[PDB]
Protein backbone atom coordinates (compact mmCIF):
# COMPACT_ATOMS: atom_id res chain seq x y z
CA UNK A 1 0.00 0.00 0.00
CA UNK A 2 0.88 3.56 -0.73
CA UNK A 3 1.20 6.30 1.42
CA UNK A 4 2.89 10.00 0.94
CA UNK A 5 5.48 10.91 3.17
CA UNK A 6 4.35 13.20 6.27
CA UNK A 7 7.17 14.82 8.33
CA UNK A 8 10.98 13.95 8.14
CA UNK A 9 12.57 14.04 11.50
CA UNK A 10 14.37 17.06 12.70
CA UNK A 11 17.95 16.38 14.41
CA UNK A 12 17.40 15.99 18.54
CA UNK B 1 2.55 30.45 12.91
CA UNK B 2 -0.55 31.40 12.08
CA UNK B 3 -2.40 28.27 10.06
CA UNK B 4 -4.88 30.34 9.23
CA UNK B 5 -3.05 32.64 7.06
CA UNK B 6 -2.86 29.99 4.42
CA UNK B 7 -6.60 29.83 3.84
CA UNK B 8 -6.85 33.69 1.81
CA UNK B 9 -8.27 33.25 -1.64
CA UNK B 10 -4.90 35.36 -3.28
CA UNK B 11 -2.28 33.41 -3.85
CA UNK B 12 0.19 36.34 -3.02
CA UNK B 13 -1.14 36.01 0.07
CA UNK B 14 -0.41 32.40 0.70
CA UNK B 15 3.39 33.00 -1.00
CA UNK B 16 3.92 35.55 1.97
CA UNK B 17 2.52 33.23 4.65
CA UNK B 18 5.09 30.68 3.43
CA UNK B 19 8.44 32.84 3.19
CA UNK B 20 6.88 34.88 6.81
CA UNK B 21 5.88 31.66 8.34
CA UNK B 22 8.45 29.19 7.30
CA UNK B 23 8.41 25.13 7.09
CA UNK B 24 8.17 24.29 10.93
CA UNK B 25 4.41 26.57 10.64
CA UNK B 26 3.66 24.90 7.31
CA UNK B 27 4.30 21.61 9.33
CA UNK B 28 0.70 22.22 10.50
CA UNK B 29 -1.04 21.75 7.32
CA UNK B 30 -0.88 17.97 7.04
CA UNK B 31 -2.71 17.77 10.01
CA UNK B 32 -4.62 20.86 9.65
CA UNK B 33 -8.86 20.39 9.83
CA UNK B 34 -10.63 19.76 6.01
CA UNK B 35 -11.48 23.24 5.62
CA UNK B 36 -7.68 24.97 6.14
CA UNK B 37 -6.72 22.31 4.04
CA UNK B 38 -9.28 23.03 1.21
CA UNK B 39 -8.61 26.24 1.08
CA UNK B 40 -4.52 25.84 1.38
CA UNK B 41 -4.39 23.41 -1.45
CA UNK B 42 -6.61 25.07 -4.48
CA UNK B 43 -5.41 23.90 -7.47
CA UNK B 44 -4.45 27.57 -8.15
CA UNK B 45 -2.29 27.84 -4.98
CA UNK B 46 -0.44 24.95 -5.78
CA UNK B 47 0.40 26.57 -9.71
CA UNK B 48 1.04 29.96 -8.45
CA UNK B 49 3.66 28.64 -5.48
CA UNK B 50 5.10 26.13 -7.74
CA UNK B 51 5.71 29.01 -10.50
CA UNK B 52 7.10 31.60 -7.55
CA UNK B 53 9.04 28.17 -6.24
CA UNK B 54 10.69 27.89 -9.95
CA UNK B 55 12.11 31.50 -10.08
CA UNK B 56 13.64 31.06 -6.84
CA UNK B 57 15.09 27.48 -7.44
CA UNK B 58 16.83 28.88 -10.42
CA UNK B 59 18.07 31.65 -8.51
CA UNK B 60 19.43 29.54 -5.55
CA UNK B 61 23.04 29.96 -4.90
CA UNK B 62 23.69 26.96 -2.27
CA UNK B 63 24.22 27.29 1.57
CA UNK B 64 20.60 26.58 2.33
CA UNK B 65 17.30 28.16 1.97
CA UNK B 66 14.37 28.89 5.11
CA UNK B 67 11.80 29.97 1.87
CA UNK B 68 12.58 27.04 -0.52
CA UNK B 69 12.55 24.04 2.35
CA UNK B 70 9.07 25.82 3.51
CA UNK B 71 7.79 26.19 -0.48
CA UNK B 72 8.69 22.78 -1.32
CA UNK B 73 7.70 21.44 1.79
CA UNK B 74 3.68 23.26 1.06
CA UNK B 75 3.74 21.70 -2.54
CA UNK B 76 4.27 18.18 -0.82
CA UNK B 77 2.50 18.80 1.84
CA UNK B 78 -0.77 19.43 -0.61
CA UNK B 79 0.18 16.29 -2.41
CA UNK B 80 -0.60 14.69 1.15
CA UNK B 81 -3.44 16.25 1.73
CA UNK B 82 -4.75 15.45 -2.05
CA UNK B 83 -3.91 11.56 -1.09
CA UNK B 84 -5.72 11.56 2.01
CA UNK B 85 -8.18 14.28 1.95
CA UNK B 86 -11.45 13.87 -0.38
CA UNK B 87 -12.07 17.12 -0.80
CA UNK B 88 -9.04 18.30 -1.88
CA UNK B 89 -8.15 17.34 -5.85
CA UNK B 90 -5.88 18.89 -8.68
CA UNK B 91 -6.91 19.58 -11.94
CA UNK B 92 -4.11 18.24 -14.12
CA UNK B 93 -2.05 21.78 -14.71
CA UNK B 94 -0.74 21.39 -11.20
CA UNK B 95 1.57 18.76 -11.54
CA UNK B 96 3.63 20.33 -14.75
CA UNK B 97 4.21 23.19 -12.58
CA UNK B 98 5.63 21.00 -9.57
CA UNK B 99 7.54 19.59 -12.00
CA UNK B 100 8.77 22.62 -13.11
CA UNK B 101 10.15 23.40 -9.83
CA UNK B 102 11.69 20.68 -9.05
CA UNK B 103 13.63 20.73 -12.36
CA UNK B 104 14.86 23.89 -11.35
CA UNK B 105 16.08 22.83 -7.99
CA UNK B 106 17.65 19.87 -9.88
CA UNK B 107 19.43 21.71 -12.50
CA UNK B 108 20.72 23.96 -10.68
CA UNK B 109 24.67 23.63 -10.10
CA UNK B 110 24.44 23.71 -6.29
CA UNK B 111 22.33 20.65 -6.48
CA UNK B 112 24.89 18.09 -5.01
CA UNK B 113 26.17 20.75 -2.25
CA UNK B 114 27.21 18.98 0.95
CA UNK B 115 25.55 20.69 4.07
CA UNK B 116 23.29 20.90 6.63
CA UNK B 117 21.47 23.80 5.65
CA UNK B 118 21.22 22.65 2.30
CA UNK B 119 20.47 19.35 2.67
CA UNK B 120 17.01 20.38 5.08
CA UNK B 121 15.64 21.86 1.41
CA UNK B 122 17.46 19.57 -0.80
CA UNK B 123 15.09 17.36 1.31
CA UNK B 124 11.95 18.39 0.70
CA UNK B 125 12.54 18.67 -3.03
CA UNK B 126 13.60 14.92 -2.94
CA UNK B 127 10.61 13.63 -1.14
CA UNK B 128 8.47 16.17 -3.76
CA UNK B 129 9.78 14.02 -5.89
CA UNK B 130 7.74 10.80 -4.65
CA UNK B 131 4.54 13.00 -3.79
CA UNK B 132 3.90 14.31 -6.75
CA UNK B 133 4.36 11.46 -8.43
CA UNK B 134 7.47 11.98 -10.46
CA UNK B 135 9.26 8.55 -9.62
CA UNK B 136 9.94 8.47 -13.25
CA UNK B 137 11.96 11.39 -13.70
CA UNK B 138 15.06 11.98 -12.32
CA UNK B 139 16.29 8.61 -12.34
CA UNK B 140 19.72 10.04 -13.36
CA UNK B 141 19.85 12.35 -10.42
CA UNK B 142 18.55 8.95 -7.92
CA UNK B 143 22.14 7.35 -9.55
CA UNK B 144 24.10 10.05 -8.76
CA UNK B 145 22.93 10.47 -5.16
CA UNK B 146 23.70 6.98 -4.80
CA UNK B 147 27.44 6.69 -6.36
CA UNK B 148 28.34 10.36 -4.96
CA UNK B 149 27.20 9.36 -0.97
CA UNK B 150 30.32 8.93 1.08
CA UNK B 151 31.46 9.39 4.30
CA UNK B 152 31.56 13.16 4.11
CA UNK B 153 28.19 13.57 3.25
CA UNK B 154 27.20 11.05 6.04
CA UNK B 155 28.56 13.73 8.60
CA UNK B 156 25.71 15.67 8.06
CA UNK B 157 21.94 14.83 9.41
CA UNK B 158 19.82 16.41 6.94
CA UNK B 159 21.93 15.14 4.25
CA UNK B 160 21.27 11.36 5.40
CA UNK B 161 17.65 12.62 5.44
CA UNK B 162 17.84 13.83 1.56
CA UNK B 163 19.76 10.94 0.40
CA UNK B 164 17.55 8.37 2.12
CA UNK B 165 14.56 9.96 -0.08
CA UNK B 166 15.74 8.47 -2.82
CA UNK B 167 14.23 4.96 -1.12
CA UNK B 168 11.16 6.67 -0.88
CA UNK B 169 11.56 7.21 -4.74
CA UNK B 170 12.33 3.60 -4.96
CA UNK B 171 9.42 2.30 -3.26
CA UNK B 172 7.06 4.96 -4.13
CA UNK B 173 7.53 4.54 -8.07
CA UNK B 174 5.72 0.61 -7.63
CA UNK B 175 2.44 2.45 -8.96
CA UNK B 176 3.81 4.72 -11.25
CA UNK B 177 3.70 3.05 -14.81
CA UNK B 178 6.63 4.86 -16.46
CA UNK B 179 8.58 4.06 -13.81
CA UNK B 180 7.45 0.14 -13.51
CA UNK B 181 8.34 0.46 -17.25
CA UNK B 182 11.83 2.11 -17.33
CA UNK B 183 12.86 1.01 -14.03
CA UNK B 184 13.90 -2.75 -15.32
CA UNK B 185 16.50 -0.86 -17.80
CA UNK B 186 18.71 1.14 -15.68
CA UNK B 187 21.37 -0.67 -15.42
CA UNK B 188 23.66 2.50 -14.05
CA UNK B 189 20.65 3.13 -10.91
CA UNK B 190 21.02 -1.09 -10.02
CA UNK B 191 25.33 -0.77 -9.96
CA UNK B 192 24.94 1.56 -7.66
CA UNK B 193 22.51 0.75 -5.72
CA UNK B 194 23.70 -2.37 -4.83
CA UNK B 195 27.71 -0.73 -4.41
CA UNK B 196 25.69 1.44 -1.82
CA UNK B 197 24.13 -1.22 0.08
CA UNK B 198 28.03 -2.76 -0.50
CA UNK B 199 29.54 0.29 1.14
CA UNK B 200 32.04 -1.67 4.22
CA UNK B 201 32.01 2.13 5.64
CA UNK B 202 28.37 2.60 6.53
CA UNK B 203 28.34 -0.61 8.90
CA UNK B 204 27.57 0.60 12.53
CA UNK B 205 27.53 3.94 11.13
CA UNK B 206 25.23 7.16 11.32
CA UNK B 207 23.79 6.06 7.68
CA UNK B 208 23.75 2.14 7.99
CA UNK B 209 19.71 2.35 8.23
CA UNK B 210 20.57 3.96 4.47
CA UNK B 211 22.67 0.72 3.34
CA UNK B 212 19.51 -1.65 4.52
CA UNK B 213 17.04 0.29 2.87
CA UNK B 214 19.31 0.48 -0.23
CA UNK B 215 19.99 -3.77 0.22
CA UNK B 216 15.71 -3.80 0.62
CA UNK B 217 15.16 -1.62 -2.73
CA UNK B 218 17.65 -3.61 -4.36
CA UNK B 219 15.65 -6.80 -4.31
CA UNK B 220 12.59 -5.24 -4.27
CA UNK B 221 14.00 -4.33 -8.33
CA UNK B 222 13.65 -8.05 -8.88
CA UNK B 223 10.03 -7.88 -9.41
CA UNK B 224 10.79 -6.00 -12.82
CA UNK B 225 12.01 -7.30 -16.10
CA UNK B 226 14.94 -5.36 -18.80
CA UNK B 227 18.49 -4.88 -19.63
CA UNK B 228 19.25 -4.29 -16.01
CA UNK B 229 18.25 -7.54 -14.51
CA UNK B 230 21.51 -9.17 -14.64
CA UNK B 231 23.53 -6.55 -12.48
CA UNK B 232 20.68 -6.48 -9.88
CA UNK B 233 21.10 -10.51 -9.64
CA UNK B 234 25.00 -9.82 -9.10
CA UNK B 235 24.80 -6.83 -6.65
CA UNK B 236 22.30 -9.06 -4.56
CA UNK B 237 24.66 -11.99 -4.69
CA UNK B 238 27.63 -10.02 -3.43
CA UNK B 239 25.30 -8.46 -0.72
CA UNK B 240 24.41 -12.06 0.21
CA UNK B 241 27.97 -13.21 0.18
CA UNK B 242 29.79 -10.51 1.64
CA UNK B 243 27.20 -9.93 4.75
CA UNK B 244 25.64 -12.71 6.88
CA UNK B 245 21.81 -13.25 7.96
CA UNK B 246 22.90 -12.60 11.52
CA UNK B 247 26.18 -10.73 12.39
CA UNK B 248 28.27 -8.26 10.43
CA UNK B 249 25.86 -6.32 7.85
CA UNK B 250 22.78 -8.29 8.79
CA UNK B 251 20.60 -5.49 8.52
CA UNK B 252 21.51 -5.00 4.93
CA UNK B 253 21.65 -9.50 4.28
CA UNK B 254 18.19 -9.21 6.42
CA UNK B 255 16.71 -5.97 3.96
CA UNK B 256 17.58 -7.66 0.91
CA UNK B 257 16.78 -11.26 1.60
CA UNK B 258 12.98 -9.55 2.77
CA UNK B 259 12.34 -8.47 -0.81
CA UNK B 260 14.12 -10.84 -2.84
CA UNK B 261 12.25 -13.75 -0.76
CA UNK B 262 8.99 -12.53 -1.95
CA UNK B 263 9.59 -11.27 -5.41
CA UNK B 264 12.00 -13.50 -6.82
CA UNK B 265 13.23 -17.01 -6.32
CA UNK B 266 14.62 -17.85 -2.72
CA UNK B 267 16.16 -20.63 -4.50
CA UNK B 268 18.57 -18.46 -7.35
CA UNK B 269 19.95 -16.83 -4.10
CA UNK B 270 20.42 -20.12 -2.23
CA UNK B 271 18.12 -17.97 0.53
CA UNK B 272 15.93 -20.52 0.72
CA UNK B 273 14.44 -21.04 4.31
CA UNK B 274 16.82 -18.49 5.97
CA UNK B 275 14.22 -17.71 8.45
CA UNK B 276 14.09 -21.22 10.49
CA UNK B 277 18.02 -20.76 10.59
CA UNK B 278 17.93 -17.24 11.77
CA UNK B 279 15.55 -18.32 14.52
CA UNK B 280 17.88 -20.20 16.11
CA UNK B 281 20.95 -18.11 15.73
CA UNK B 282 19.03 -14.98 17.26
CA UNK B 283 16.83 -16.24 19.91
CA UNK B 284 19.48 -18.69 21.53
CA UNK B 285 18.50 -18.46 24.90
CA UNK B 286 15.93 -20.13 26.12
CA UNK B 287 14.76 -20.29 29.99
CA UNK B 288 11.40 -22.38 30.82
CA UNK B 289 9.52 -20.19 33.72
CA UNK B 290 6.74 -23.53 33.83
CA UNK B 291 4.77 -25.96 32.20
CA UNK B 292 3.21 -22.46 30.92
CA UNK B 293 5.52 -20.35 29.90
CA UNK B 294 8.85 -20.55 27.84
CA UNK B 295 10.80 -17.64 27.37
CA UNK B 296 13.15 -17.56 24.19
CA UNK B 297 15.54 -14.45 23.99
CA UNK B 298 18.03 -12.82 22.31
CA UNK B 299 20.24 -11.37 24.96
CA UNK B 300 18.80 -11.42 28.69
CA UNK B 301 20.20 -11.71 32.18
CA UNK B 302 19.25 -14.34 34.63
CA UNK B 303 17.80 -11.72 37.00
CA UNK B 304 15.94 -10.48 33.58
CA UNK B 305 14.14 -14.05 33.14
CA UNK B 306 13.48 -14.63 37.17
CA UNK B 307 11.83 -11.22 37.41
CA UNK B 308 9.50 -12.01 34.09
CA UNK B 309 8.48 -15.16 35.37
CA UNK B 310 7.48 -13.98 38.51
CA UNK B 311 6.19 -11.22 37.85
CA UNK B 312 3.99 -13.25 34.48
CA UNK B 313 3.33 -16.05 37.22
CA UNK B 314 1.80 -13.96 39.57
CA UNK B 315 -0.72 -12.50 36.71
CA UNK B 316 -1.11 -16.06 35.95
CA UNK B 317 -2.59 -16.32 39.37
CA UNK B 318 -4.96 -13.23 39.53
CA UNK B 319 -5.55 -13.45 36.23
CA UNK B 320 -7.55 -17.55 37.08
CA UNK B 321 -8.49 -16.57 40.50
CA UNK B 322 -10.61 -13.52 39.12
CA UNK B 323 -12.09 -15.42 35.97
CA UNK B 324 -13.12 -18.14 37.68
CA UNK B 325 -11.40 -20.57 35.54
CA UNK B 326 -10.35 -23.59 37.30
CA UNK B 327 -7.69 -23.63 34.66
CA UNK B 328 -9.68 -25.36 31.81
CA UNK B 329 -9.01 -24.01 28.88
CA UNK B 330 -11.90 -23.21 26.17
CA UNK B 331 -12.78 -25.73 23.80
CA UNK B 332 -10.65 -26.52 21.23
CA UNK B 333 -7.60 -24.75 22.02
CA UNK B 334 -3.95 -26.74 22.82
CA UNK B 335 -1.94 -23.30 23.19
CA UNK B 336 -0.73 -25.29 26.42
CA UNK B 337 2.58 -23.04 26.97
CA UNK B 338 2.99 -19.56 25.70
CA UNK B 339 6.07 -19.10 24.18
CA UNK B 340 7.47 -15.36 25.10
CA UNK B 341 10.36 -14.31 22.30
CA UNK B 342 12.48 -11.30 23.22
CA UNK B 343 14.78 -9.38 21.19
CA UNK B 344 17.74 -7.59 22.89
CA UNK B 345 16.09 -3.79 21.41
CA UNK B 346 13.64 -2.40 19.35
CA UNK B 347 15.82 -2.04 16.55
CA UNK B 348 16.78 -6.04 16.96
CA UNK B 349 13.04 -6.38 16.83
CA UNK B 350 12.68 -4.28 13.72
CA UNK B 351 15.82 -5.88 12.15
CA UNK B 352 14.92 -10.39 12.83
CA UNK B 353 11.22 -10.57 14.35
CA UNK B 354 9.71 -9.82 10.75
CA UNK B 355 11.21 -13.01 8.92
CA UNK B 356 11.41 -15.07 11.85
CA UNK B 357 7.49 -14.86 12.70
CA UNK B 358 6.53 -13.46 9.19
CA UNK B 359 4.78 -9.94 11.29
CA UNK B 360 5.35 -6.59 10.52
CA UNK B 361 7.20 -4.41 12.78
CA UNK B 362 6.22 -0.91 12.86
CA UNK B 363 4.67 -1.80 16.54
CA UNK B 364 5.07 -2.09 19.95
CA UNK B 365 5.01 -6.04 20.06
CA UNK B 366 2.46 -8.40 19.30
CA UNK B 367 0.35 -12.11 20.56
CA UNK B 368 0.01 -14.70 17.60
CA UNK B 369 -2.44 -16.77 18.76
CA UNK B 370 -2.85 -18.85 15.45
CA UNK B 371 -4.94 -21.35 15.08
CA UNK B 372 -5.76 -22.87 18.85
CA UNK B 373 -7.32 -26.27 17.11
CA UNK B 374 -4.60 -27.04 15.09
CA UNK B 375 -1.93 -29.52 15.57
CA UNK B 376 1.11 -27.88 15.97
CA UNK B 377 0.13 -24.58 16.47
CA UNK B 378 2.28 -22.59 18.70
CA UNK B 379 1.13 -19.10 20.70
CA UNK B 380 4.16 -16.60 20.25
CA UNK B 381 4.39 -13.34 22.04
CA UNK B 382 6.93 -11.54 20.32
CA UNK B 383 8.56 -8.31 22.40
CA UNK B 384 11.52 -6.65 22.62
CA UNK B 385 13.63 -5.19 26.01
CA UNK B 386 13.47 -1.49 26.41
CA UNK B 387 15.51 0.90 28.72
CA UNK B 388 12.35 2.49 30.04
CA UNK B 389 10.33 -0.43 30.19
CA UNK B 390 9.22 -1.75 33.30
CA UNK B 391 11.72 -3.32 35.87
CA UNK B 392 12.85 -6.11 36.73
CA UNK B 393 12.69 -7.56 33.68
CA UNK B 394 12.20 -4.42 31.19
CA UNK B 395 10.66 -6.44 28.57
CA UNK B 396 8.22 -3.82 26.73
CA UNK B 397 4.34 -4.68 26.63
CA UNK B 398 4.73 -7.35 28.75
CA UNK B 399 2.54 -7.42 31.42
CA UNK B 400 -0.62 -5.87 29.53
CA UNK B 401 0.38 -8.60 26.08
CA UNK B 402 0.60 -11.24 28.31
CA UNK B 403 -3.01 -11.21 29.45
CA UNK B 404 -4.31 -12.25 25.91
CA UNK B 405 -2.47 -14.91 26.11
CA UNK B 406 -4.88 -15.96 29.13
CA UNK B 407 -7.82 -14.47 28.07
CA UNK B 408 -7.59 -16.34 24.60
CA UNK B 409 -7.01 -19.50 25.56
CA UNK B 410 -9.99 -19.47 28.89
CA UNK B 411 -12.32 -16.91 28.06
CA UNK B 412 -12.14 -16.32 24.36
CA UNK B 413 -13.44 -19.82 21.94
CA UNK B 414 -11.59 -19.67 18.84
CA UNK B 415 -8.89 -17.67 17.15
CA UNK B 416 -8.21 -14.29 17.25
CA UNK B 417 -10.40 -13.47 14.28
CA UNK B 418 -14.08 -15.70 15.80
CA UNK B 419 -16.21 -13.04 17.03
CA UNK B 420 -19.07 -12.04 15.27
CA UNK B 421 -19.63 -9.43 17.83
CA UNK B 422 -17.23 -6.30 18.81
CA UNK B 423 -14.84 -7.24 21.70
CA UNK B 424 -12.24 -5.45 22.08
CA UNK B 425 -13.41 -3.34 25.42
CA UNK B 426 -13.54 -6.60 26.49
CA UNK B 427 -10.55 -7.68 25.23
CA UNK B 428 -7.96 -4.60 25.70
CA UNK B 429 -10.11 -3.53 29.34
CA UNK B 430 -9.15 -7.15 31.14
CA UNK B 431 -5.38 -7.05 29.59
CA UNK B 432 -5.33 -3.70 31.64
CA UNK B 433 -7.16 -4.42 34.54
CA UNK B 434 -5.41 -7.97 35.19
CA UNK B 435 -2.17 -6.46 34.73
CA UNK B 436 -2.32 -3.47 36.38
CA UNK B 437 -4.98 -3.93 38.82
CA UNK B 438 -6.20 -0.37 40.79
CA UNK B 439 -3.46 1.34 39.87
CA UNK B 440 -4.24 3.44 36.70
CA UNK B 441 -4.09 6.67 36.97
CA UNK B 442 -4.68 7.37 33.51
CA UNK B 443 -7.86 5.78 33.68
CA UNK B 444 -9.10 8.21 36.73
CA UNK B 445 -7.82 11.13 34.64
CA UNK B 446 -10.06 10.46 31.41
CA UNK B 447 -13.03 10.74 33.80
CA UNK B 448 -12.63 13.82 34.86
CA UNK B 449 -11.38 15.93 31.94
CA UNK B 450 -14.29 16.53 30.25
CA UNK B 451 -15.02 13.45 28.33
CA UNK B 452 -16.53 10.38 29.09
CA UNK B 453 -17.97 7.54 27.04
CA UNK B 454 -21.09 5.46 28.03
CA UNK B 455 -20.97 1.50 28.64
CA UNK B 456 -23.13 1.11 25.11
CA UNK B 457 -20.22 3.28 23.89
CA UNK B 458 -17.95 1.49 24.47
CA UNK B 459 -19.21 -2.26 24.35
CA UNK B 460 -18.92 -0.55 20.54
CA UNK B 461 -15.48 0.25 20.68
CA UNK B 462 -12.89 -0.98 17.57
CA UNK B 463 -9.85 -0.58 16.54
CA UNK B 464 -10.20 1.74 13.67
CA UNK B 465 -8.72 4.66 14.27
CA UNK B 466 -6.91 3.81 17.21
CA UNK B 467 -8.58 5.72 20.20
CA UNK B 468 -6.13 4.59 22.75
CA UNK B 469 -8.06 6.46 25.01
CA UNK B 470 -11.24 4.84 24.28
CA UNK B 471 -10.13 1.13 23.97
CA UNK B 472 -7.39 1.13 27.24
CA UNK B 473 -8.57 3.31 29.15
CA UNK B 474 -11.89 3.44 29.20
CA UNK B 475 -12.41 -0.78 28.23
CA UNK B 476 -10.40 -0.67 31.76
CA UNK B 477 -12.97 1.34 33.69
CA UNK B 478 -15.49 -1.04 32.41
CA UNK B 479 -14.37 -4.32 32.73
CA UNK B 480 -13.33 -2.88 37.04
CA UNK B 481 -16.84 -1.72 37.14
CA UNK B 482 -18.16 -5.16 35.64
CA UNK B 483 -16.10 -6.90 38.17
CA UNK B 484 -16.66 -4.96 41.47
CA UNK B 485 -20.19 -4.52 40.82
CA UNK B 486 -21.57 -7.08 38.56
CA UNK B 487 -19.28 -9.97 39.09
CA UNK B 488 -22.30 -12.47 38.29
CA UNK B 489 -22.82 -10.64 34.85
CA UNK B 490 -19.58 -11.23 34.34
CA UNK B 491 -19.36 -15.08 34.92
CA UNK B 492 -23.08 -15.25 32.81
CA UNK B 493 -21.24 -13.56 29.48
CA UNK B 494 -17.91 -16.08 30.18
CA UNK B 495 -20.30 -18.86 29.73
CA UNK B 496 -21.39 -17.49 26.22
CA UNK B 497 -17.61 -16.33 25.25
CA UNK B 498 -15.90 -18.90 25.81
CA UNK B 499 -17.86 -21.48 23.65
CA UNK B 500 -18.67 -18.76 20.95
CA UNK B 501 -21.82 -17.70 21.11
CA UNK B 502 -21.12 -14.09 20.07
CA UNK B 503 -24.99 -13.66 20.02
CA UNK B 504 -25.85 -14.82 23.16
CA UNK B 505 -22.24 -12.89 24.65
CA UNK B 506 -23.62 -9.26 22.54
CA UNK B 507 -27.37 -9.82 24.45
CA UNK B 508 -25.63 -9.99 28.03
CA UNK B 509 -23.65 -6.76 27.43
CA UNK B 510 -26.96 -4.97 25.40
CA UNK B 511 -28.75 -5.64 28.77
CA UNK B 512 -25.58 -4.01 31.33
CA UNK B 513 -25.68 -0.99 28.85
CA UNK B 514 -29.50 -0.60 29.40
CA UNK B 515 -29.37 -1.35 33.07
CA UNK B 516 -26.16 0.18 34.65
CA UNK B 517 -25.25 3.37 33.09
CA UNK B 518 -26.33 5.95 36.03
CA UNK B 519 -24.30 3.20 38.26
CA UNK B 520 -21.58 3.48 36.33
CA UNK B 521 -21.36 7.05 36.52
CA UNK B 522 -22.10 6.57 40.27
CA UNK B 523 -18.57 4.22 40.32
CA UNK B 524 -16.44 6.78 38.31
CA UNK B 525 -17.75 9.86 40.81
CA UNK B 526 -16.18 7.57 43.97
CA UNK B 527 -12.98 6.68 42.41
CA UNK B 528 -12.30 10.31 40.99
CA UNK B 529 -13.64 11.29 44.85
CA UNK B 530 -10.91 8.55 45.73
CA UNK B 531 -8.64 10.64 44.02
CA UNK B 532 -9.37 13.55 45.69
CA UNK C 1 9.02 0.06 4.29
CA UNK C 2 12.42 1.96 4.07
CA UNK C 3 13.11 3.10 7.10
CA UNK C 4 13.74 6.56 7.91
CA UNK C 5 16.71 8.22 9.86
CA UNK C 6 14.44 7.62 13.38
CA UNK C 7 12.31 4.85 14.21
CA UNK C 8 9.84 4.88 18.09
CA UNK C 9 10.65 2.29 20.01
CA UNK C 10 7.66 3.01 22.73
CA UNK C 11 4.60 1.77 20.51
CA UNK C 12 1.23 0.46 21.48
CA UNK C 13 1.64 -3.29 20.76
CA UNK C 14 0.10 -4.49 16.79
CA1 LIG D 1 19.33 -7.21 26.82
CA1 LIG E 1 -9.20 -18.24 21.87
CA1 LIG F 1 -11.74 11.79 28.89
CA1 LIG G 1 -19.24 11.73 25.74
ZN1 LIG H 1 -3.83 -5.32 24.29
Amino acid sequence: DYAPTKLLPQQP
Amino acid sequence: CDVEAFTSNSSNDVLNAIKTQGASCVNALFSAESRIQEAAFESGHMYNIAKHTTDLAKAYAGGGSDELEALFLYLRAGYYAEFYNSKVSFLSWVTPAVKEAVDAFVNNANFYENSDPHGKVLSEVIITMDSAGLQHAYLPQVTQWLTRWDSQYAQNWYMRNAVNGVFTILFGGQWNEQFVQTIGNQTELAKALGDFALRSSAIGASDEFMAANAGRELGRLTKYSGSASSTVKSKLTEIFAQYEMYGRGDAIWLGAADTVSYYADCSDYGICNFESQLKGLVLSQSYTCSPTIRILSQNMTQDQHVAACSKMGYEEGYFHTSLETGRQPVADDYNTQLQVNIFDSSDDYGKYAGPIFNISTNNGGMYLEGDPATPGNIPNFVAYEAPYANPDHFVWNLEHEYVHYLDGRFDLYGGFGHPTERIVWWSEGIAEYVSKENDNQAAIDTIKDGSTFTLSEIFETSYDGFDVDRIYRWGYLAVRFMFERHKDDVNQMLIETRQGNWANYKATINQWAILYQSEFEQWQQALVLEHH
Amino acid sequence: EPSQQVTEIYQHHA
